[PDB]
Protein backbone atom coordinates (compact mmCIF):
# COMPACT_ATOMS: atom_id res chain seq x y z
CA UNK A 1 0.00 0.00 0.00
CA UNK A 2 1.01 3.67 0.24
CA UNK A 3 1.96 3.28 3.90
CA UNK A 4 4.06 0.56 5.41
CA UNK A 5 3.22 -1.03 8.75
CA UNK A 6 4.90 1.63 10.89
CA UNK A 7 3.25 4.56 9.12
CA UNK A 8 -0.19 2.96 9.02
CA UNK A 9 -0.25 2.14 12.73
CA UNK A 10 1.00 5.65 13.49
CA UNK A 11 -1.87 7.10 11.47
CA UNK A 12 -4.50 4.96 13.23
CA UNK A 13 -3.27 5.93 16.71
CA UNK A 14 -3.37 9.52 15.47
CA UNK A 15 -7.04 9.03 14.52
CA UNK A 16 -7.98 7.70 17.97
CA UNK A 17 -6.20 10.67 19.55
CA UNK A 18 -8.25 13.05 17.41
CA UNK A 19 -11.47 11.41 18.63
CA UNK A 20 -10.26 11.78 22.22
CA UNK A 21 -9.40 15.45 21.76
CA UNK A 22 -12.70 16.28 20.11
CA UNK A 23 -14.70 14.49 22.78
CA UNK A 24 -13.05 16.64 25.47
CA UNK A 25 -13.48 19.74 23.31
CA UNK A 26 -17.21 19.07 23.04
CA UNK A 27 -17.56 18.67 26.79
CA UNK A 28 -15.80 22.02 27.34
CA UNK A 29 -17.81 23.79 24.62
CA UNK A 30 -21.17 22.60 25.93
CA UNK A 31 -20.42 23.82 29.46
CA UNK A 32 -19.82 27.32 28.07
CA UNK A 33 -22.66 27.11 25.50
CA UNK A 34 -25.25 26.33 28.20
CA UNK A 35 -23.83 28.63 30.92
CA UNK A 36 -22.60 31.87 29.27
CA UNK A 37 -22.43 42.77 29.89
CA UNK A 38 -18.78 42.26 30.83
CA UNK A 39 -17.85 45.95 30.22
CA UNK A 40 -19.17 49.28 28.93
CA UNK A 41 -18.21 51.74 26.22
CA UNK A 42 -16.60 54.39 28.41
CA UNK A 43 -14.07 51.79 29.61
CA UNK A 44 -12.17 52.09 26.33
CA UNK A 45 -10.39 54.78 24.37
CA UNK A 46 -11.16 54.46 20.67
CA UNK A 47 -8.04 54.70 18.50
CA UNK A 48 -8.54 53.78 14.84
CA UNK A 49 -10.90 51.92 12.52
CA UNK A 50 -9.41 48.56 11.50
CA UNK A 51 -12.12 47.49 9.09
CA UNK A 52 -15.72 48.01 8.08
CA UNK A 53 -18.72 45.87 7.25
CA UNK A 54 -22.48 46.04 6.72
CA UNK A 55 -23.65 46.72 10.29
CA UNK A 56 -20.72 48.87 11.42
CA UNK A 57 -17.00 48.94 12.01
CA UNK A 58 -14.18 47.34 13.95
CA UNK A 59 -11.96 49.71 15.89
CA UNK A 60 -8.73 49.38 17.74
CA UNK A 61 -9.51 50.40 21.31
CA UNK A 62 -7.43 50.67 24.46
CA UNK A 63 -8.89 49.55 27.77
CA UNK A 64 -8.44 52.49 30.12
CA UNK A 65 -7.79 50.51 33.32
CA UNK A 66 -5.36 47.84 32.07
CA UNK A 67 -3.98 49.53 28.95
CA UNK A 68 -4.59 46.39 26.91
CA UNK A 69 -5.54 46.82 23.27
CA UNK A 70 -8.57 45.15 21.73
CA UNK A 71 -10.52 45.08 18.48
CA UNK A 72 -14.06 46.30 19.18
CA UNK A 73 -16.75 45.40 16.66
CA UNK A 74 -19.59 47.95 16.82
CA UNK A 75 -22.94 46.98 15.28
CA UNK A 76 -25.71 49.55 14.85
CA UNK A 77 -28.84 47.84 16.18
CA UNK A 78 -31.17 49.58 13.75
CA UNK A 79 -28.96 48.57 10.81
CA UNK A 80 -29.20 45.00 12.07
CA UNK A 81 -32.66 45.35 10.49
CA UNK A 82 -32.86 42.20 8.36
CA UNK A 83 -34.46 39.25 10.14
CA UNK A 84 -31.47 37.00 9.50
CA UNK A 85 -29.25 39.87 10.70
CA UNK A 86 -30.60 39.65 14.30
CA UNK A 87 -30.32 35.85 14.70
CA UNK A 88 -26.88 35.92 13.10
CA UNK A 89 -25.59 38.51 15.57
CA UNK A 90 -26.81 36.36 18.47
CA UNK A 91 -25.16 33.29 16.89
CA UNK A 92 -21.87 35.16 16.60
CA UNK A 93 -21.73 36.24 20.25
CA UNK A 94 -22.87 32.91 21.65
CA UNK A 95 -20.44 30.87 19.54
CA UNK A 96 -17.47 33.13 20.17
CA UNK A 97 -18.05 33.05 23.94
CA UNK A 98 -18.07 29.22 23.93
CA UNK A 99 -15.29 28.12 21.52
CA UNK A 100 -11.62 27.71 22.36
CA UNK A 101 -9.05 26.85 19.70
CA UNK A 102 -5.60 28.28 18.87
CA UNK A 103 -6.64 29.66 15.48
CA UNK A 104 -9.91 31.33 16.56
CA UNK A 105 -10.02 34.92 17.76
CA UNK A 106 -10.73 35.27 21.49
CA UNK A 107 -13.76 37.29 22.56
CA UNK A 108 -13.10 39.18 25.79
CA UNK A 109 -16.18 41.35 26.37
CA UNK A 110 -19.61 41.93 24.92
CA UNK A 111 -22.19 44.56 25.81
CA UNK A 112 -24.89 46.79 24.33
CA UNK A 113 -26.25 50.30 24.76
CA UNK A 114 -29.15 52.31 23.39
CA UNK A 115 -27.77 52.30 19.85
CA UNK A 116 -25.18 49.57 19.37
CA UNK A 117 -24.03 46.05 20.10
CA UNK A 118 -20.35 45.61 20.95
CA UNK A 119 -18.02 42.60 20.76
CA UNK A 120 -14.51 43.17 22.07
CA UNK A 121 -11.86 40.73 20.82
CA UNK A 122 -8.14 40.29 21.31
CA UNK A 123 -6.27 42.60 18.93
CA UNK A 124 -4.29 40.64 16.32
CA UNK A 125 -1.76 43.17 15.01
CA UNK A 126 -0.28 41.42 12.01
CA UNK A 127 -3.06 42.41 9.61
CA UNK A 128 -5.42 40.47 7.36
CA UNK A 129 -4.16 37.73 5.08
CA UNK A 130 -6.05 39.64 2.40
CA UNK A 131 -3.71 42.62 2.26
CA UNK A 132 -0.52 40.54 2.49
CA UNK A 133 -1.77 38.32 -0.35
CA UNK A 134 -2.78 41.24 -2.55
CA UNK A 135 0.58 42.94 -1.88
CA UNK A 136 2.77 39.91 -2.69
CA UNK A 137 0.51 38.54 -5.43
CA UNK A 138 0.39 34.86 -4.50
CA UNK A 139 1.82 32.55 -1.86
CA UNK A 140 4.08 29.64 -2.81
CA UNK A 141 2.52 26.20 -2.24
CA UNK A 142 4.35 25.52 1.07
CA UNK A 143 3.24 28.91 2.38
CA UNK A 144 -0.38 28.37 1.27
CA UNK A 145 -0.27 24.88 2.78
CA UNK A 146 0.84 26.19 6.20
CA UNK A 147 -2.23 28.44 6.33
CA UNK A 148 -4.56 25.82 4.82
CA UNK A 149 -3.56 23.29 7.49
CA UNK A 150 -4.70 25.68 10.19
CA UNK A 151 -8.05 26.12 8.49
CA UNK A 152 -8.48 22.33 8.13
CA UNK A 153 -7.89 21.84 11.86
CA UNK A 154 -10.16 24.76 12.76
CA UNK A 155 -12.99 23.35 10.65
CA UNK A 156 -12.43 19.86 12.08
CA UNK A 157 -12.89 21.46 15.52
CA UNK A 158 -15.89 23.61 14.61
CA UNK A 159 -17.71 20.90 12.68
CA UNK A 160 -17.28 18.42 15.54
CA UNK A 161 -19.31 20.90 17.61
CA UNK A 162 -21.96 21.03 14.85
CA UNK A 163 -20.81 24.56 13.97
CA UNK A 164 -20.60 25.76 10.39
CA UNK A 165 -18.47 28.85 9.73
CA UNK A 166 -19.90 30.06 6.38
CA UNK A 167 -17.62 33.03 5.63
CA UNK A 168 -14.11 31.75 4.88
CA UNK A 169 -12.03 34.26 2.87
CA UNK A 170 -8.65 36.04 3.30
CA UNK A 171 -10.36 39.17 4.65
CA UNK A 172 -11.40 37.16 7.73
CA UNK A 173 -7.99 35.56 8.46
CA UNK A 174 -5.71 37.62 10.70
CA UNK A 175 -1.98 36.99 11.00
CA UNK A 176 -0.70 36.93 14.60
CA UNK A 177 2.71 37.88 15.98
CA UNK A 178 4.01 34.34 15.34
CA UNK A 179 2.76 34.19 11.74
CA UNK A 180 -0.18 31.91 12.55
CA UNK A 181 -3.82 32.53 11.65
CA UNK A 182 -6.68 33.78 13.78
CA UNK A 183 -10.12 33.38 12.19
CA UNK A 184 -12.40 36.30 12.90
CA UNK A 185 -15.91 37.39 11.93
CA UNK A 186 -18.34 34.74 13.19
CA UNK A 187 -21.30 36.71 11.84
CA UNK A 188 -22.50 33.76 9.75
CA UNK A 189 -21.44 30.94 12.04
CA UNK A 190 -24.27 28.70 13.20
CA UNK A 191 -24.97 25.51 15.11
CA UNK A 192 -26.50 23.14 12.53
CA UNK A 193 -27.12 19.49 13.33
CA UNK A 194 -28.10 18.60 9.78
CA UNK A 195 -29.05 21.13 7.11
CA UNK A 196 -29.70 24.86 7.09
CA UNK A 197 -31.29 27.14 4.50
CA UNK A 198 -30.11 30.80 4.84
CA UNK A 199 -28.74 32.32 1.64
CA UNK A 200 -25.61 33.96 3.07
CA UNK A 201 -21.86 34.22 2.58
CA UNK A 202 -19.53 35.98 0.20
CA UNK A 203 -20.16 35.45 -3.55
CA UNK A 204 -16.75 34.16 -4.64
CA UNK A 205 -16.75 31.61 -1.78
CA UNK A 206 -20.34 30.27 -2.01
CA UNK A 207 -20.84 26.59 -2.65
CA UNK A 208 -23.20 25.75 -5.54
CA UNK A 209 -25.85 24.33 -3.23
CA UNK A 210 -26.15 27.71 -1.46
CA UNK A 211 -26.59 29.55 -4.77
CA UNK A 212 -29.19 26.99 -5.91
CA UNK A 213 -31.38 27.56 -2.80
CA UNK A 214 -30.88 23.99 -1.60
CA UNK A 215 -30.67 23.09 2.06
CA UNK A 216 -27.01 22.56 2.84
CA UNK A 217 -24.58 21.33 5.49
CA UNK A 218 -20.99 21.76 6.72
CA UNK A 219 -19.67 20.69 3.28
CA UNK A 220 -20.07 24.33 2.20
CA UNK A 221 -17.05 25.09 4.42
CA UNK A 222 -14.95 22.48 2.62
CA UNK A 223 -15.92 23.96 -0.76
CA UNK A 224 -14.87 27.35 0.63
CA UNK A 225 -11.53 25.87 1.71
CA UNK A 226 -10.96 24.89 -1.92
CA UNK A 227 -11.65 28.47 -3.00
CA UNK A 228 -9.27 29.79 -0.33
CA UNK A 229 -6.41 27.45 -1.20
CA UNK A 230 -6.83 28.29 -4.89
CA UNK A 231 -6.81 32.02 -4.17
CA UNK A 232 -3.79 31.79 -1.86
CA UNK A 233 -1.80 29.83 -4.46
CA UNK A 234 -2.99 31.71 -7.58
CA UNK A 235 -3.59 35.23 -6.24
CA UNK A 236 -7.19 35.27 -7.44
CA UNK A 237 -10.12 32.96 -6.74
CA UNK A 238 -11.37 30.27 -9.15
CA UNK A 239 -14.75 31.87 -9.96
CA UNK A 240 -13.79 35.44 -10.78
CA UNK A 241 -16.04 38.07 -12.36
CA UNK A 242 -17.02 41.68 -11.83
CA UNK A 243 -20.65 41.06 -10.80
CA UNK A 244 -22.13 38.52 -8.33
CA UNK A 245 -24.54 37.04 -10.90
CA UNK A 246 -21.61 36.22 -13.20
CA UNK A 247 -19.72 34.69 -10.28
CA UNK A 248 -22.74 32.50 -9.42
CA UNK A 249 -23.00 31.22 -13.01
CA UNK A 250 -19.35 30.12 -12.97
CA UNK A 251 -19.68 28.38 -9.59
CA UNK A 252 -22.67 26.28 -10.63
CA UNK A 253 -21.18 25.32 -14.02
CA UNK A 254 -18.82 22.76 -12.48
CA UNK A 255 -15.76 24.06 -14.39
CA UNK A 256 -12.45 25.12 -12.83
CA UNK A 257 -9.24 26.03 -14.62
CA UNK A 258 -5.88 26.15 -12.89
CA UNK A 259 -2.69 28.19 -13.35
CA UNK A 260 0.08 26.32 -15.13
CA UNK A 261 2.28 26.65 -12.01
CA UNK A 262 -0.09 24.65 -9.76
CA UNK A 263 1.34 21.25 -8.88
CA UNK A 264 -0.65 18.21 -9.91
CA UNK A 265 -1.08 17.31 -6.23
CA UNK A 266 -2.66 20.71 -5.60
CA UNK A 267 -4.96 20.42 -8.62
CA UNK A 268 -6.10 16.98 -7.45
CA UNK A 269 -6.95 18.28 -3.97
CA UNK A 270 -8.77 21.26 -5.42
CA UNK A 271 -10.81 19.18 -7.87
CA UNK A 272 -12.03 17.12 -4.91
CA UNK A 273 -12.90 20.18 -2.76
CA UNK A 274 -14.42 22.22 -5.59
CA UNK A 275 -16.69 19.29 -6.36
CA UNK A 276 -20.30 20.20 -7.16
CA UNK A 277 -21.49 16.63 -6.51
CA UNK A 278 -21.90 16.33 -2.73
CA UNK A 279 -21.55 12.53 -2.91
CA UNK A 280 -17.96 13.13 -4.11
CA UNK A 281 -16.77 16.24 -2.23
CA UNK A 282 -13.87 15.77 0.14
CA UNK A 283 -14.85 16.47 3.71
CA UNK A 284 -18.31 15.08 2.97
CA UNK A 285 -17.48 11.38 2.52
CA UNK A 286 -17.36 8.39 4.85
CA UNK A 287 -13.78 9.23 5.91
CA UNK A 288 -14.70 12.83 6.67
CA UNK A 289 -11.84 15.26 7.19
CA UNK A 290 -9.26 12.47 6.84
CA UNK A 291 -9.68 12.49 3.06
CA UNK A 292 -8.25 16.01 3.23
CA UNK A 293 -5.65 15.50 5.96
CA UNK A 294 -4.26 12.37 4.26
CA UNK A 295 -4.17 13.86 0.76
CA UNK A 296 -0.78 13.89 -0.96
CA UNK A 297 -0.66 17.68 -1.01
CA UNK A 298 -0.57 17.60 2.80
CA UNK A 299 1.94 14.74 3.06
CA UNK A 300 4.63 17.01 4.57
CA UNK A 301 2.20 18.50 7.11
CA UNK A 302 2.70 17.54 10.76
CA UNK A 303 -0.85 18.16 11.97
CA UNK A 304 0.03 17.97 15.65
CA UNK A 305 3.02 20.29 15.21
CA UNK A 306 0.80 22.86 13.46
CA UNK A 307 -1.75 22.65 16.30
CA UNK A 308 0.98 22.99 18.92
CA UNK A 309 2.38 25.93 16.89
CA UNK A 310 5.80 24.22 16.64
CA UNK A 311 6.23 24.89 12.90
CA UNK A 312 8.24 27.88 11.72
CA UNK A 313 5.87 30.28 9.98
CA UNK A 314 6.66 31.43 6.44
CA UNK A 315 6.08 35.08 7.27
CA UNK A 316 6.31 37.03 10.55
CA UNK A 317 4.63 40.48 10.43
CA UNK A 318 6.61 43.47 11.64
CA UNK A 319 5.39 44.94 14.91
CA UNK A 320 6.49 48.27 16.39
CA UNK A 321 4.81 47.88 19.77
CA UNK A 322 1.44 47.53 21.46
CA UNK A 323 -1.33 49.24 19.53
CA UNK A 324 0.66 49.40 16.28
CA UNK A 325 -1.76 49.52 13.31
CA UNK A 326 0.87 49.64 10.54
CA UNK A 327 -0.29 46.29 9.05
CA UNK A 328 -3.88 47.50 8.50
CA UNK A 329 -5.33 49.69 5.77
CA UNK A 330 -6.98 53.02 6.55
CA UNK A 331 -10.74 53.67 6.72
CA UNK A 332 -12.94 56.72 7.04
CA UNK A 333 -13.53 57.56 10.71
CA UNK A 334 -16.97 58.43 12.10
CA UNK A 335 -17.85 59.37 15.67
CA UNK A 336 -19.76 56.79 17.72
CA UNK A 337 -23.09 58.47 18.55
CA UNK A 338 -25.22 56.86 21.26
CA UNK A 339 -28.89 57.87 21.20
CA UNK A 340 -30.67 58.97 24.36
CA UNK A 341 -33.48 56.49 23.54
CA UNK A 342 -33.09 52.72 23.56
CA UNK A 343 -33.39 51.25 20.06
CA UNK A 344 -34.62 47.74 19.31
CA UNK A 345 -34.57 46.69 22.96
CA UNK A 346 -37.01 43.80 22.58
CA UNK A 347 -35.21 42.40 19.52
CA UNK A 348 -31.85 42.13 21.36
CA UNK A 349 -32.94 41.09 24.87
CA UNK A 350 -30.78 37.95 24.63
CA UNK A 351 -27.56 39.75 23.60
CA UNK B 1 -11.55 40.70 -14.88
CA UNK B 2 -12.94 40.26 -11.39
CA UNK B 3 -13.17 41.82 -7.96
CA UNK B 4 -9.77 42.68 -6.51
CA UNK B 5 -10.77 44.68 -3.42
CA UNK B 6 -12.32 43.54 -0.18
CA UNK B 7 -15.49 41.52 -0.67
CA UNK B 8 -18.56 42.10 1.47
CA UNK B 9 -20.76 39.31 2.74
CA UNK B 10 -24.33 39.00 1.51
CA UNK B 11 -27.21 38.35 3.89
CA UNK B 12 -29.44 37.22 0.98
CA UNK B 13 -28.17 35.98 -2.41
C1 LIG C 1 -14.36 44.30 9.03
C2 LIG C 1 -13.89 43.46 10.16
C3 LIG C 1 -12.73 43.35 10.83
C4 LIG C 1 -12.91 42.36 11.85
C5 LIG C 1 -12.00 41.92 12.87
O1 LIG C 1 -12.39 41.19 13.76
N1 LIG C 1 -10.75 42.41 12.79
C6 LIG C 1 -9.72 42.28 13.74
C7 LIG C 1 -8.50 42.90 13.53
C8 LIG C 1 -7.53 42.79 14.51
N2 LIG C 1 -7.68 42.07 15.63
C9 LIG C 1 -8.86 41.48 15.81
C10 LIG C 1 -9.91 41.56 14.92
C11 LIG C 1 -14.19 41.92 11.73
C12 LIG C 1 -15.04 40.99 12.50
O2 LIG C 1 -14.81 42.58 10.69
Amino acid sequence: GHMGNAAAAKKGSEQESVKEFLAKAKEEFLKKWESPNTAQLDHFDRIKTLGTGSFGRVMLVKHKETGNHYAMKILDKQKVVKLKQIEHTLNEKRILQAVNFPFLVKLEFSFKDNSNLYMVMEYVPGGEMFSHLRRIGRFSEPHARFYAAQIVLTFEYLHSLDLIYRDLKPENLLIDQQGYIQVTDFGFAKRVKGRTWTLCGTPEYLAPEIILSKGYNKAVDWWALGVLIYEMAAGYPPFFADQPIQIYEKIVSGKVRFPSHFSSDLKDLLRNLLQVDLTKRFGNLKNGVNDIKNHKWFATTDWIAIYQRKVEAPFIPKFKGPGDTSNFDDYEEEEIRVSINEKCGKEFTEF
Amino acid sequence: AGRTGRRQAIHDI
